[PDB]
């Protein structure tokens, strides 16, 4: 099935193709282009950027391609973190040079008309209230803007004050201060590399630079409470723990494994995530607890995630995190350590399975490092980690300055200080 | 797209509780949220 | 000459003996209501107090004086590109229709 | 003539004063405030405020507002952090109906389903009539970041608690709250056995010391708002002392040294020596006041500042600086007896207004039970020393700090920096 | 309302703490 081809243009665009030869086709634009490149003046400008895909373009009218999309059975997708945008066009192999077409008018040639961006306020507010209908996105929300002081403290959303009130100028800006070729990746799977090459070379010639050089995250290690009374209590916290692509990056993600870092069996009794134990030795109350990471290019959030009962919330945070001291003391046998890698490894394995985790993995890998690498590589990086890494690890989160967010009815929840 | 998403979206509609350690299994965070619209798919997010 | 016959034409039609333009006179169908809905608000605000004094010009069967006239070539066609692209996505639709 | 003041075994207390003035003002006075709330109750004390004319046992909510207005009388509920005041004022001759009406308010109310529920879109505007003022959140979000519980609620409902706070939570406050010895009945322009008589016939259902809130736990947090608006409000505090103490004395005397409030009419406040630091860089429109909030258990002091988003932390910095100066041994003695004669004025002119002199007096008789005349207030003012001035100004500068800001923050500097 | 001076602005930072009041027929202010 070919070989995945990777090059760099002279623009500092990135171009990466994998023909599977599958029937479907998807191309991926990866972006530099999150939230954290925002400042205090423009917040949400970029929610509603990713909100803003199939309005009119200078190539093509807006009718024109949700209709042109949708006639071939095709798939226009944006997916945004706090670093990075993605911009998907999936569909038969066969409709690829209309995808593609429609794809390079929404990122190189957006015309951002007055009252389609003012028709498209509301669609901040909808998209939010969605995603605030999970207790989990406010709380992350706010363990970033309490974890961070500037830039990673930025939402993925929109400020409520901002919502109508982001401008087209601000949008125009954006594009052009973000949307430059050394700062894009377009990432192929089911299509030929000369293809994408010149796709890369009828468009994406905006400046062959380097556009807005964002701020540094600075860590901040405050606290944020949501007090609104939920009838369960989730309370993330976390210390700065590493940069992506690292050797502490990696001990952070094997100490995530062992720790517990989601369920691997249905319903089951997660009897080898260690947070969980240690919680469910003194805790009789229905719970979850997974360990927290979230690296980035130039920081990282290392920490433990809660959901309880408000009654029980402190016993379950105590818990967890003293089983975390545990591990910094010095508490972790090899086999333990061993069958968090084995889940690691595993995990990463299944995430690039279908293409959608697959393009994604090759976006990523293009955007912050520049290079692509096999996963055997990534494997036997994995197996390098030392059990004192991970040690350390533990040794650094828990020494290290916190930040927590908590929401819910939180009149048992502790504070950082207590 | 094509394909209808595993999740439809009300907006001011209760979703779902959880009243069981087995059915809040899983629903703690691990990695950071991605946030996901579509031209034809229900946006999502992912934690 | 052409510009002399529509020079004429404009001083013979009076709506700039009102202090109008000439889009102010224009039959408000549907894509000329959805060109005026987008016009940047100063250009809609200009043009409603434009067509108000013209309502209250000929309630009293009265006209400007002929300084305040609207000369010819100061006529700003300004609702002409909004009708030009509302008309262009009307016609594209209909094209898909067929 | 003087004020007169019992205490009854009931442990409430009545202060009367008959000044033979045409207006009688009473005012019952309790430990009720938000501080006393809970995490399950947060908001009720909000609605109890906004409930005063709701029927009770002896009077219908149309009979209350109807014979209240008969009379051109006035009802009003004043709420504090710590405690409620039920103030009911008119001539002379009516007070008796007023009295009354007063006594069937906190003494006997239904808290009928229908009028609690029909009251709590009340809630809702109450608190969006409160925040068109930025300085109204931005002392909430102090009070929270200051405080882990306490004195850490707002004055206000929580927004998910509206519409959500029932007439069993209502009932439960006043009957745990609403007691004797946590009550005290201020009559002015009444003769001191008649507000016995009203206050033993009325006032003695609930006896005792009622629920007790936790003393307030001082946490040391920032709470930021960016709301982009074109001001940035930011108040800056540390614990400082609980009123009742000379500490609280020294805490006053410093705040009216750097600066508590404007004396003249568009006046640049040339004795305000906080106000002074800040012109002295910041060419901007701003303003910088002293804040002290002293409370029975607690007290906060500190800064608080009104600027440009982009002079922000000009203000702050050049703010907190000029108080570290006065650590530093830096204060004189005529700055010092400005600020006493400032201060000292200031008390004098607060209980001008009968309003201000029947406030004084409630508050005298919950927090300390005991009248003090203001030659005594004048007289503790006077013996604060240069030396507890300097620290107080020490305490504040090394004390942790609580810090609230609200605006477009992007060049307001954290607590921590 | 708009303040765009200092004059205007002065007298408008808190020194004390806030006090909520409500009434009959007078309306709520804080203070």
């Amino acid at each position: 099935p070919q070989d995945l081809e990777f090059t760099r243009l002279p623009n500092g665009l990135v171009i990466a193709s994998l023909e599977n030869y599958a029937p479907a086709s998807r191309i991926g634009l990866f972006i530099k282009a999150g939230s954290r490149y925002e400042d205090s003046n423009n917040l949400g400008t970029s929610h509603l950027l990713r909100l803003a895909s199939s309005l009119t373009t200078k190539g093509a009218s807006s009718f024109k391609i949700t209709r042109g999309i949708e006639a071939v059975g095709g798939k226009l997708s944006v997916t945004s973190t706090r670093e990075s945008m993605a911009y998907t066009v999936e569909c038969l192999r066969d409709d690829i040079e209309i995808l593609m077409e429609f794809l390079l008018n929404v990122t190189a040639a957006p015309e951002f008309r007055r009252w389609e961006v003012a028709a498209l306020q509301s669609q901040l507010r909808i998209d939010k209230a969605v995603a605030f209908q999970n207790p989990q996105a406010q709380v992350l929300e706010n363990l970033h803007a309490a974890a961070y002081r500037n830039a990673l403290a930025n939402s993925l959303y929109c400020p409520d004050y901002r919502i109508g009130k982001v401008t087209p100028d601000q949008l125009h800006y954006y594009v052009q201060n973000h949307f430059t070729s050394a700062r894009m990746a377009l990432i192929g799977l089911g299509v030929s590399h000369p293809v994408l090459k010149q796709v890369a070379e009828r468009f994406l010639n905006m400046r062959g630079g380097l556009g807005l050089s964002g701020a540094k995250a600075k860590y901040r290690g405050g606290e944020i409470r949501d007090q609104n009374g939920d009838s369960l209590v989730h309370a993330a916290l976390v210390a700065e723990s590493a940069a992506t692509g690292s050797a502490e990056a990696n001990a952070f993600s094997v100490l995530q494994h062992v720790l517990g870092a989601g369920p691997h069996v249905k319903r089951g009794s997660n009897a080898t995530s260690s947070l969980y134990q240690a919680v469910a030795k003194g805790v009789h109350q229905p719970f979850d607890v997974s360990a927290f990471n979230a690296s980035y290019s130039d920081s990282g959030l290392f920490g433990i995630y809660t959901i309880s009962q408000a009654a029980s919330a402190g016993d379950v945070i105590k818990s967890a995190y003293d089983q975390v001291k545990t591990i910094a003391q010095g508490n972790l046998s090899n086999t333990d350590v061993q069958a968090a890698k084995n889940k690691l490894k595993a995990g990463y394995l299944m995430s690039v399975e279908s293409s959608e985790g697959f393009l994604d993995e090759v976006g990523s890998q293009a955007l912050v490092a520049g290079s692509y690498v096999q996963p055997s590589t990534v494997l036997q990086q994995i197996d390098s980690v030392a059990d004192a890494d991970v040690i350390n690890a533990a040794k650094k989160f828990v020494s290290g300055r916190k930040s927590m967010a908590a929401s819910g009815n939180l009149g048992h929840t502790p504070f950082v200080d207590e | 797209a094509a394909l209808p998403a595993t999740s439809e979206s009300p907006v001011l509609d209760a979703k779902r509780s959880f009243l069981c350690r087995e059915s809040l299994s899983g629903q703690a965070a691990g990695r950071p949220l991605v946030a996901s619209v579509g031209l034809n798919v229900p946006a999502s997010v992912r934690y | 000459w052409l510009e002399g016959i529509r020079k004429w034409y404009y001083n013979a039609a009076g709506f700039n003996k009102l202090g109008l333009m000439r889009d102010d006179t224009i039959y408000e169908d549907d894509d000329v209501k959805e060109a005026i809905r987008r016009l940047p608000e100063n250009l809609y605000n200009d043009r409603v107090f434009r067509i108000k004094r013209a309502l209250d010009l000929t309630m009293r069967q009265q006209i400007l004086p002929k300084e305040q006239w609207t000369k010819y070539e100061e006529d700003k066609f300004y609702l002409e590109p909004y009708l030009k692209e509302v008309i262009r996505e009307r016609k594209e639709r209909e094209e898909w229709a067929k």
